[PDB]
């Protein structure tokens, strides 16, 4: 039933949900496509997860996905209770997670870039393999340096609009990307007010760098936020208890 | 009136605590609180309570103003009423499922109050109409159409 | 603090503060909880009135029991702009002990009844076949055999 | 043709009281197999069941230009909810129900500048007509020089005349600024309150133009702006222990 | 009794940080639910949904009636759907009632003819029910003997 995972703080954990593990079918055998499941998590003895953890899934034919970047605050142990609940025989079952958050290793991550991805879904994004193919795409632009993944979130979260489905418009996700080293000369350039200047009015950002996520990531080049965590936030004043 | 400690509280005759307030959080021992506020409560996300009541108001309004309200229970949905009445209203559609399962209808009289009327011609096709019967089980089902009586024809489903 | 009952209130005479043995009544307007993962009654809850945000949706649920409710005075069900479903796998079960129940839709549908079988002798069993009255009461009557949805009496108007 | 898909909700209208308000429904709202789009459909408003809007209501909807706009009253302080229907060619309807909160302004006593405009005439067919209301704070807005009507507060409408009291919502609430309130006084009208032409054609020809007065409130409650005011005298409250 | 008499109302603060731990003058100071409450009797709870826990089941009882509205629809699932109605059940729709699935009817009940009664020789008027190939349902006229559903118009549409 219980499981035991480990987490770093301030970067990105995903455990999918999948019908194998709850409805505990033989391995030999493959699950119907025509089973439907709709899971909920909740923290234990409450009846919602936290603020750090989201859950998402498309249909209830697809798998459900649980996400999220723990924030310093939340260290430590926590249970996530999993309810699965099949929407054709009426008949739920239960299961438990165990999650301990650790603590960050190696040098802090002082570079961030905000991006907006309007190619992809959260459902599209979460697995490992895109993440992985997206994080080598990034890399040629970024070089040197290796890229971590921070946070991600789907667009509706962030004041987003339902796309009309005419053709491929999707809602759209936010990926943080942190690194190390400078970011290179290209990823100033984009963020510098010329090109703000420019989509202000409807011109296209400027790109003077050559693009590698394209056509596999069309990616709003005008709006990436850039963010440089050098020189931290000083130390906050705390009151001593009087006598 | 200012009271300047470090732990108030307030406390029963024969001693049983009451209410506490100190730095580590407000406590009410009584089991039970009451806001008398027009306003009431505004919560945030979930309520998890095993019973909701509405105490001599005798009458209790769930409504969601601006999407659709839903039930669900996977053992079972009950409504009860000893004396009462259910009136169910809808300017779309009621669209009453089952996928397995039966539909029974427990009623001494049972009304239809819109039913239009067709004239009975046997220049018009056969095909594409259907007759009702029920035999002694107390199931529907359905026979072929025709100029004569045919229930007693297509009666081996029930058997 | 002790006795039978504390209390607070202004000159012209309002409760903002009373925590006598059996509740504790508070004067607060507009009490505000920002739990995020919720909160936990163990008790209950006693409201005249639940309303969801105007963004979300209501959604009384039980996880892994039935749901129970119990109104003797009555139920009402509105759905002023949807249909008002209800799916259900193993029994749908409409009753009144001494009523009635009416149709009033503006046409009614019946797509999954069992579609019959050709059988040359048939069988024995008088099959009733469902006849309406003039002002829409149903009834049953015995299979083809001489007379037809009459012999009534006077039970229907 | 597929019924029309509610593929963006509204869900949430703001108002407040006196202020004129509009919205203009989003171009994603709804979304037919075959129109694609809200502004070929046929958007009507309800009130309830089907019942329509009445023409005195203090919210109405301009379908052709596909806009909403209305003057809530003094006495509608709460939440209503209403319902948006679609209709396309084939006659299949969408609905959308919403809820508009019409809460009363953050300054509603504390603003610092309060007006007097009188008209001769009668106020029973102003007070009654939403219409009239409305071209009678646009008349004001353009009078005024600022085309946006959203800053007008209209308060109160008396008997006899029709003295119609507003503030300046754009106006900052603390300290008065005296110096733009008698640019306004200059712009408006005259040292002893005989109104300024511009301010009596822009006016006409709806109503007869008089004469005006602005008093104050807020902080400096106690300065009359009209140049004829004994600015000197205040609270006057200076006794001795 | 233990009264306070006042135009704002009791507070209270610790001495050691100067933080006012519980005041009345509530349009100040907001107040924070405290914890151990059991139940709660608010007079209007605006609340997104309502669980009850992982094994246990969610009672609603009430005295009066209860009124739900949901204003884009009412959707109930479960496994057996139950309304043991004391009174009338009045389904009152507006387009069309979809009585999906095998639907059944008690005959101890419903008035079913019985075999000697042909004592009324005026034919009343009466109807006999009729299944369109859609689904609708539609009456016809009797007249005679040994009649079905044969019809020459569409009343279908
Ligand atoms: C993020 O970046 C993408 C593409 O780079 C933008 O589509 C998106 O919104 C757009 O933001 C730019 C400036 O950041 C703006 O010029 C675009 O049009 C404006 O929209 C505002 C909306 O109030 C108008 O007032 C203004 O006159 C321009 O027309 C805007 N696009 C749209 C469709 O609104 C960027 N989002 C954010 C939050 O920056
Ligand atoms: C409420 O008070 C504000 C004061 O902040 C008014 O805003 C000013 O309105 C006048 C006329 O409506 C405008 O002319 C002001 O814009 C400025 O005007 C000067 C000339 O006076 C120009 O030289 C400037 O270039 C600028 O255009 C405007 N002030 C600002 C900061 O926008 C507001 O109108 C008033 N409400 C109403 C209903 O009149
Ligand atoms: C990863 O992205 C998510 C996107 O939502 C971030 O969550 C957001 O975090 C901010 C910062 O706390 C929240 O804003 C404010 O939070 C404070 C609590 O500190 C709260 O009191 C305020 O009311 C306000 O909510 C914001 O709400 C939250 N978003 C959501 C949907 O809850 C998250 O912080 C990001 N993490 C990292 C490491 O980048
Ligand atoms: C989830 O919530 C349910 C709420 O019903 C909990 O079950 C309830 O637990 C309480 C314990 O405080 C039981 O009260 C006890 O009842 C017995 C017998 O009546 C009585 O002798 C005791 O003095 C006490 O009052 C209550 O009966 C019980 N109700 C049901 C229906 O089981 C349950 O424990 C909660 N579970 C978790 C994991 O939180
Ligand atoms: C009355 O209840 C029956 C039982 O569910 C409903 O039949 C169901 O109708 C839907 C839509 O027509 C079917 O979904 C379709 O399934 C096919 C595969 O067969 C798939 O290719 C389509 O994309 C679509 O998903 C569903 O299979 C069907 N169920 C059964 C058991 O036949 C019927 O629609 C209900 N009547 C009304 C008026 O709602
Ligand atoms: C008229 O008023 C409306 C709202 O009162 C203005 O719309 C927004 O106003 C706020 C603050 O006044 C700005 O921050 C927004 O940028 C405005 N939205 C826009 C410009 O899309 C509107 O700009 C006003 N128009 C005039 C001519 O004053
Ligand atoms: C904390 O200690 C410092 C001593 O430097 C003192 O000045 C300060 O007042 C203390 N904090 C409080 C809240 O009293
Ligand atoms: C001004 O409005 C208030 C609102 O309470 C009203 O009582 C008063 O009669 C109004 N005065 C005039 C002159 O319209
Ligand atoms: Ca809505």
């Amino acid at each position: 039933q219980q499981t035991t995972l480990h987490l770093l703080v301030g970067r990105v954990f995903v455990h999918p949900l999948e019908h194998a593990t709850f409805l505990r079918l033989p391995e030999h055998v493959a699950v119907p496509p025509t089973v439907r499941l709709t899971y909920h998590a909740h923290l234990q003895g409450h009846p919602d997860l936290p603020r750090w953890l989201h859950y998402t899934q498309r249909s209830p034919y697809n798998p459900g996905f649980l996400y999220g970047s723990p924030t310093p605050e939340d260290r430590g142990y926590q249970v996530i209770e999993v309810t699965a609940y099949n929407r054709d025989s009426f008949d739920t079952t239960r299961q438990r997670l165990l999650l301990l958050i650790g603590d960050p290793e190696g040098p802090r991550l002082p570079y961030q870039a905000e991006f907006l991805v309007r190619s992809h879904d959260v459902e599209e994004v979460l697995p490992t393999t895109p993440a992985n193919r997206f994080l080598t795409a990034l890399g040629g632009l970024w070089e040197p340096g290796e890229l971590q993944l921070l946070n991600i979130t789907s667009a509706l979260d962030r004041g987003g609009r339902v796309p009309l489905p005419i053709e491929g418009r999707k809602e759209g996700v936010y990926i943080k990307v942190g690194s190390a080293t400078p970011f290179s000369t290209c990823l100033k350039m984009v963020a510098s007010p010329d090109s703000y200047a420019r989509c202000a009015q409807g011109q296209p950002p400027l790109l003077s760098c050559y693009d590698t996520l394209a056509p596999h990531f069309r990616v709003d080049w005008c709006n990436v936020s850039l963010v440089d965590k050098s020189v931290p936030e000083p130390l906050d004043e705390v009151p001593t208890p009087g006598d | 009136v200012e009271v300047q400690s470090q732990h108030f509280q307030i406390n029963s005759e024969d001693g049983k605590p009451l209410f506490s307030a100190e730095e580590q959080d407000v406590v009410v021992g009584t089991g039970r609180l009451r806001v008398t506020g027009p306003e009431g409560a505004l919560f945030e996300h979930s309520v998890e309570t095993p019973l909701v009541r509405a105490d001599p108001f005798q009458d209790l309004r769930l409504e969601s103003p601006t999407r659709s309200l839903s039930m669900d229970a996977p053992r079972g949905v009950h409504v009860k009423a000893n004396a009462g009445k259910l009136e169910a209203l809808s300017q779309m559609d009621i669209i009453l499922q089952s996928s397995e399962g039966v539909l029974v209808l427990d009623a001494e009289t049972v009304g239809l109050t819109k039913l239009k009327q067709g004239t009975q011609g046997p220049a018009g096709s056969s095909n594409g109409f259907y007759e009702i019967c029920a035999c002694p089980d107390g199931k529907l089902y359905l026979s072929m159409a025709g100029e004569v009586t045919t229930c007693e024809e297509h009666s081996h489903v029930c058997l | 603090a002790y006795g039978k009952r504390f209390e607070v209130k202004t000159v012209s005479g309002k409760l903002l503060f009373s925590a006598d043995d059996s509740e504790v009544v508070v004067g607060a307007e507009r009490l505000r909880v920002l739990g995020a993962e919720g909160t936990v009654f163990p008790k209950s809850i006693e409201t005249p009135n639940v309303r969801a945000d105007p963004f979300k949706e209501l959604r009384l649920e039980s996880p892994t029991r039935s749901l129970v409710m119990e109104a003797p005075k009555g139920v009402e069900i509105n759905a002023e702009a949807g249909n008002m479903e209800a799916i259900c796998r193993s029994e749908l079960r409409l009753e009144s002990k001494d009523g009635e129940i009416k149709l009033d839709a503006a046409k009614i549908k019946l797509p999954r009844l069992p579609r019959g079988s050709y059988t040359p002798t048939g069988t024995r069993q008088k099959v009733f076949e469902v006849c309406v009255c003039a002002n829409g009461r149903l009834f049953l009557s015995q299979a083809g055999t001489g007379s037809t949805c009459q012999i009534n009496t006077s039970v229907c108007l | 043709n597929q019924r029309p898909e509610l593929k963006n909700h509204i869900d949430r209208v703001d108002a407040w009281v006196g202020t004129y308000f509009e919205v203009k429904i989003p171009s994603d709202t709804f979304y037919d197999n075959e129109d694609t789009t809200t502004d070929k459909l046929k958007l009507t408003l309800k009130l309830r069941e089907q019942q329509l809007v009445g023409e005195k209501s203090w919210v109405q909807f301009n379908s052709n230009s596909q806009l909403m706009y209305g003057l809530p009253d003094s006495s509608h302080v709460g939440k209503h909810e209403y319902f948006m229907h679609a209709t396309d060619k084939g006659g299949l309807s969408a609905v959308d129900a919403f809820e508009i909160h019409v809460h009363k302004r953050p300054q509603g006593d504390k603003a610092p500048a309060r007006f007097k405009a009188r008209l001769a005439g009668d106020p029973a067919p102003v007070v009654n007509d939403i219409h009239k209301k409305i071209a009678l704070v646009k008349k004001l807005a353009f009078a005024f020089g600022d085309r946006n009507c959203s800053s007008i507060t209209l308060q109160n409408i008396t008997r006899g005349s029709i003295v119609v009291e507003w503030t300046n919502n754009t106006l900052p609430l603390e300290p008065c600024p005296k110096e733009q309130i008698i640019g306004l006084s200059r712009r408006i009208a005259d040292e002893n309150g005989k109104p300024r032409p511009a301010f009596s054609n822009a006016l006409e020809p709806d109503f007869k133009a008089l004469s005006i007065a602005v008093t104050g409130s807020g902080s400096c409650r106690h300065l009359q702006f009209i140049p004829v005011a004994p600015p000197s005298p205040g609270s006057s409250a200076a006794p001795a222990t | 009794k233990t009264s306070i008499t006042s135009d704002i109302g009791m507070q209270f603060f610790d001495p050691r940080t100067h933080n006012i731990l519980f005041s009345t003058d509530y349009e100040t100071h907001e107040f924070h639910l405290p914890s151990g409450v059991k139940s709660l009797n608010v007079q209007k709870a605006s609340t997104e949904r309502i669980t009850s826990n992982a094994t246990s089941d969610l009672n609603i009882k009430v005295d009066g009636r209860a009124i739900v509205r949901g204003n884009e629809g009412v959707f109930i699932m479960g496994k057996t759907i139950e309304f043991h109605m004391g009174g009338d059940v009045e389904l009152k729709a507006e387009n069309s009632i979809i009585l999906n699935g095998t639907v059944m009817v008690s005959p101890t009940r419903l008035p079913s003819s019985s075999s000697g009664d042909q004592s009324g020789s005026g034919d009343w008027v009466r109807y006999k029910l009729c299944m369109c190939a859609d689904g609708t349902l539609f009456k016809v006229q009797v007249t005679g003997h040994n009649m079905g559903c044969q019809v020459s118009d569409n009343p279908c549409g």
